[PDB]
């Protein structure tokens, strides 16, 4: 009854036989003519001077307007973007909440973290202050990151090896994502909202169709935990941010990788990553204090941006594309162009 | 009628009060079904009786009657029987009448129980109707006090006392049996079905003790050796009922018409049917018999007895045996000659020794080869300061205190941590190893890859070749160190007479304790572990002077040299630093210590210490009279221990404070003190021993032996 | 023991071998299609001044 | 405390060894031979 | 039980010890490891020692190579005096 | 063969530590012919 691990073994060949049969031109020959960025410089705008320390998640608003805070001490602050004020701030029960969930129309906040609860909070009551309205049970591992469909339905990622797709008014999980062994770090969304890949432990990203609670692809090929994530704009592909200081973009409907964008001088992990609205140029917060505008179809690093003097973590692109908006450990929130 | 019962939910349950005996004892009593699941019973016993899982189980089963057997035979059965219920939590499982052999453990347990403290769990596990007493303890919640004393008219009999827990199996009818033995085989069952503490997977042991008994008791130890897990069993000779058949019947095996004993009725009702099953499994039998053969002692034999039908790997053993906490039985079966240990199993066992505090185990396994030099990682150091098996301790509260209370909920304690709680203790120039960056690079690049898998996001985390590695050139010296941190004095002192530099272990023990015990006079602590903290301070304190003064007393030269060196393991010092930061009056003060100082007033300096503890306060010199020669004394104490003092200030580096000499000289020292401390160990062995108090407590042994082996000799009639 | 979880692997091992994992020529030009196209709006890699910009003052 | 005192120890041991010398006495009375 | 080293005098092949290795340091310490396991047909050589000595006749497991050097080594020693 | 041994200088001598027991024992050891 062992042959199981042999058929495996077997069908451990054809990805990369087909692939090694498919790699006859790579993207370093399609596309040697686009020259290099060269020398661009990015201004931050808006510095959210006034918190107190290390800030940990953050997502926008879906205006391109606002986004909330996630920091050590612990108050979801949703701050405006527009005159770098707030509208509302809200400590948590504990102050170890390690991701942010924005609603797509703009209404409520997902929240969680060390807790291993997932919680919601109604931003627009009658009454003029943020409730929270339900929490979300049944994670044995902290929630990493997550994000909404749309208000109702929420994508979660766990440690516990169980990836969540959390229903809000009911508080009920219809399924689960099981398969993934690697703890999530990070989700991906695809466009499609049926569809999103991970950054996990175990080297692996995941092709997780929502619809199913089902794997679809393999996407192996990174060497440490995938700490960071971000989707290509048109569907088809997607970058990761892990530890190896490294990184290896892969494609969906091709399942190969690409390049290699890394330094010498990259030591540290990668916490947050993010593509362009073309997906051409590629952002990526680190451990350290240096950021590298690169690129995933060229390899190329339009500069350094340096103006944060503690840990990135956290970061956050418009939907149209316009500017970023990067925020580390310093208490700030700095956006670059 | 067929068990057509009117079935209303109990209402009876709650405490009683004896009454008529020496002994006031109070019992927790339910009256349930005679169809009852034991699942409910176990909830009701771990958590309304806050008993928690016994080590073993014992099942005893006797004659209903009220038999008598030989005395001077049944003593050895009680003393045994007490001290397995002693040494380890064990519960036992009988009916709890005043007949038979209940009556006859009851009688026992009252005797230990005027011996020595202690409680043991007994269950008495009986039908409700039996009792005459089945009325007068209806009311629930209620202390409900019972009447020992039986009329000799009744039919019925009372529940044995001296007795700890009683479960009552409602049956429909009064007053009579077959309806406990199911629910109690259930229980047995389902306490197999628990797991114990221990890793590797096993279960509660379960003996099977038969005294007296009859025919349906030969039918019960054929159920137990029939059993999918096998019930080993103990039989007692003494009983001269069915037992005692069986017991005669186990010699001379594969004759038949000696057992022709019309028990009931006579060779037409032969149970040899079954009897040849019986002594099929004879391997399995564990006899019993008092003055002839060996190991008479029966908790030794109950105990090996769950060792023989174990027949799991020799680990395992070794693993219940030390749950069991019996040194002395693994002494005899699990260290035998060819026991060829699985590789890896001996250093889980001193793991799990060290995190369950066993000294005797611990040095038993050393003495059977385990070397703490390759047996240590620094993963199993972490693992030992993040355990919960064992004392209280202050650690978790000092390392809040110190890394300012920044703490998620349970977090996992690190050795950096460790080390700073230490130098906070220590002082301010003292700088631990494990602060230095060799240690930071060896912690990071090794032991911190992703080990605290939460922290990295909260981010409170800041090869080629080697020796083995993980390796600290001294591992009891920090083993020394981690068991002071616990709060474990024995174990502590069982490493500190071993290693080197061991009076420079013995200043930082001391040391430490007296901070330890300043850090719970801090914090509204429970006063008594800073006196217990104190008390260490004070013993460690006088190990040093001891072994100071022995070595002195062997030589001056090498004595003086000793507390010279620095310290690479201690914050880079000498043992007189430590001393004076210990403050330690006699070890200052003392002979050797006073000459060091000399190579760098004696009379009126304790002169003028005289008036000033007279400054406070014919009657006055009544006072200045009899408070002369003890403050004489303290003075010249103080005086002797500031001298160093006073010499460092008047000359403020080769010397002046240290001196430092090359590797050799420190291994002729490190010889020499060994041979110092085994030199005094051995002495205070003789001293000990040279006692005439000790004489005469062996004499006294030794004559109630001597009488107890002439009575035995005088037993016998050869002519 | 457990034999389920090995046949878990190859059910997601099988289905996906025959996926459409398309030529990486025709990868390419499926991604290349976006930037050169998507010219006039994006203001970080070919931008303009700060006139209708979301981040001025 | 009471019976662990060496006074305590010292008379129970005579007074057991007094016994034990008569008994003996008593055992090498009889000569089988 | 008492003080003092008394002289043990151990007369052992060389092809017959566990570890012919973890000794080869010349006039040098070399740490010894007591535990040994039984399917290892070679036998340690006994503890609580004083003077050891290592025959050696070439051979590896073989019994029978020492009995003539102890015997002429009891010899000079009848011829001391 | 007919002990066709050579002339190899004994290279393992000299003193050792005993570890594992429970008392650090030390024997002058010296590899000899017969």
């Amino acid at each position: 009854l062992d042959q199981l691990r042999q058929e495996a073994e077997q069908l451990k060949n054809q990805i990369r036989d087909a692939r090694k049969a498919c790699a006859d031109a790579t993207l370093s020959q399609i596309t040697n003519n686009i020259d290099p960025v060269g020398r661009i410089q990015m201004r931050t705008r808006r510095t959210l001077r006034g918190h107190l320390a290390k800030i940990y998640a953050m997502h926008w608003g879906t205006d391109s307007r606002l986004l909330v805070s996630a920091s050590q001490d612990g108050k979801l602050i949703i701050w405006d973007s527009y005159t770098t004020n707030k509208v509302h701030a809200i400590p948590l029960r504990s102050s170890w909440v390690m991701t942010c969930a924005y609603a797509p129309s703009g209404n409520y906040v997902a929240c969680g973290g060390l807790d291993n609860i997932c919680s919601i909070y109604n931003l627009k009551t009658r009454e003029g202050n943020v409730r929270v309205s339900r929490e979300l049970a049944g994670h044995t591992g902290y929630l990493s990151c997550c994000r909404f469909l749309d208000d109702n339905q929420i994508v979660t990622s766990s440690g516990d090896t169980t990836c969540a797709l959390w229903d809000i008014e009911t508080g009920q999980q219809t399924t689960t994502f099981t398969g993934h062994t690697g703890d999530v770090m990070s989700l991906s969304l695809a466009p499609d909202t049926r569809l999103f890949v991970s950054g996990a432990c175990d080297a692996s990203a995941k092709l997780w169709d929502v619809r199913e609670g089902m794997c679809r692809q393999t996407f192996t090929g990174h060497e440490s935990d995938i700490n960071a994530i971000c989707f290509f704009p048109n569907g088809n592909a997607f970058a990761t941010g892990s530890d190896d200081a490294t990184c290896r973009l892969f494609d969906l409907r091709a399942d190969q990788e690409l390049m290699t964008y890394s330094h010498d001088n990259i030591i540290c992990g990668i916490t947050s990553v993010s593509f362009s609205k073309s997906g051409r140029l590629l952002l990526a917060g680190y451990d350290d204090f240096n950021c590298n505008v690169w690129d995933a179809l060229k390899a190329d690093r339009a500069g350094v941006l340096a103006g944060h003097d503690n840990r990135v973590s956290c970061l956050g692109v418009t939907d149209d594309g316009m500017a970023v908006a990067t925020g580390s450990w310093d208490s700030f929130l700095k956006i670059w162009n | 009628i067929s068990k057509h019962t009117q079935l209303s939910p109990t209402d009876a349950f709650g405490t009683i009060e004896f009454q008529g005996g020496g002994h006031s004892n109070k019992a927790m009593y339910v009256r349930v079904s005679f169809d009852t699941k034991p699942d409910l019973l176990l909830h009701l016993m771990t958590k309304e009786w806050q008993l928690e899982l016994p080590k073993l189980l014992i099942s005893v089963h006797g004659g209903l009657q009220n038999f008598e057997l030989q005395p001077k035979l049944k003593q050895v059965f009680g003393k045994g029987l007490i001290k397995a219920a002693m040494t380890t939590g064990a519960w036992i499982f009988t009916g709890g009448v005043n007949t038979g052999v209940i009556r006859h453990v009851g009688d026992a347990l009252k005797d230990h129980a005027s011996k020595s403290r202690g409680k043991i769990c007994t269950i008495g596990i009986a039908p409700w109707g039996i009792v005459e007493n089945q009325e007068d303890l209806i009311g629930r919640d209620v202390v409900r006090p019972y009447q020992t004393m039986s009329n000799p008219m009744s039919k019925l009999t009372v529940l044995n006392s001296m007795h700890s827990h009683f479960i009552l199996a409602d049956n429909g009818t009064t007053g009579k049996y077959g309806a406990e033995v199911k629910l109690r085989r259930q229980l047995e069952k389902h306490i197999s079905l628990q797991k114990i503490n221990t890793r590797i997977g096993q279960g509660v042991p379960v003996v099977a003790l038969i005294v007296e008994g009859g025919p349906n008791v030969i039918s019960i130890v054929l159920e137990y050796l029939r059993d999918t897990p096998p019930v080993p069993v103990v039989v007692c000779d003494g009983s001269g009922r069915a037992s005692d058949i069986l017991a005669f019947g186990h010699k001379y095996s594969e004759v038949t018409i000696q057992k022709t004993f019309t028990y009931t009725r006579t060779q037409a009702q032969h149970l040899f049917i079954i009897l040849m099953e019986c002594m099929k499994k004879k391997e399995l039998i564990t006899v019993f018999r008092m003055g002839s053969e060996g190991h008479q002692d029966i908790d030794l034999a109950i105990l090996t007895a769950l060792l023989k039908g174990a027949n799991a790997s020799a680990p395992d053993q070794l693993s219940l045996a030390l749950a069991w906490n019996r040194v002395d039985i693994a002494r005899s079966q699990i260290f035998i000659y060819g026991q060829q240990w699985p590789v890896g199993s001996l250093e889980q066992a001193m793991l799990d020794a060290l995190v369950l505090d066993r000294v005797d185990f611990v040095k038993l396994l050393i003495e059977n080869g385990v070397s703490m030099h390759r047996f240590l990682t620094i993963s199993r150091l972490e693992e030992l300061y993040n355990t919960r098996h064992g004392p209280s301790n202050t650690l978790y509260h000092l390392v809040r205190d110190v890394k300012k209370g920044n703490l998620p909920p349970d977090y996992r304690i690190s050795l950096i941590d460790i080390g700073l709680v230490i130098e906070y203790l220590m002082g301010g120039a003292y700088r631990c190893n494990y602060t230095r960056k060799r240690f930071r690079t060896l912690y990071h690049n090794l032991f911190g890859p992703k080990r605290p898998k939460a922290l990295k996001l909260l981010g409170m985390e800041d090869d080629l070749d080697d020796p083995e590695i993980n390796h600290f050139p001294f591992p009891f010296h920090e083993l020394m160190v981690w068991a002071v941190l616990m709060k474990r004095q024995k174990m502590a002192l069982f490493f500190w007479q071993h290693g080197e530099e061991a009076m420079a272990k013995a200043l930082v023990a001391c040391k430490l304790c007296k901070a330890m015990a300043h850090e719970a006079s801090e914090n509204d602590m429970v006063d008594d572990i800073s006196q217990e903290l104190n008390h260490n301070s004070r013993d460690f304190g006088q190990l040093a002077v001891e072994l100071l003064d022995q070595s002195y007393k062997q030589d001056e030269q090498l004595a003086m040299k000793l507390l010279t060196y620095e310290l690479k393991n201690w914050s880079n010092a000498t043992c007189l630093q430590l001393a004076v930061a210990a403050k330690h009056r006699d070890f200052i003060a003392h002979t050797c210590s006073q000459m060091l100082l000399t190579d760098m007033n004696k009379y009126l300096g304790p002169y003028v210490m005289m008036i000033g503890k007279m400054m406070i306060d014919n009657l006055l010199i009544a006072v200045f009279n009899n408070t002369f020669f003890e403050v004489k004394s303290i003075s010249n104490q103080v005086w002797k221990f500031q001298r160093y003092q006073l010499i460092m200030t008047f000359h403020e580096r080769d010397y002046g404070l240290k001196l430092f000499i090359t590797d050799d000289e420190l291994k002729k020292v490190h010889d020499f003190e060994e041979q110092c401390i085994e030199e005094y160990f051995r002495e205070k062995d003789d001293r000990f021993n040279s006692s005439n108090d000790e004489r005469i407590r062996v004499t006294s042994e030794r004559v109630e032996n001597m009488s107890m082996r002439l009575e035995e000799v005088n037993e016998r009639e050869h002519s | 023991a457990s034999i389920a979880q090995a046949r878990k692997l190859v059910e997601q091992l099988k289905m996906e071998a025959n996926i459409d994992r398309i030529k990486v020529s025709k990868a390419a030009a499926d991604l290349m299609a976006y930037c050169e196209a998507h010219a006039k709006e994006d203001p970080l890699l070919t931008p303009v001044p700060a006139s209708e910009n979301p981040f001025r003052e």
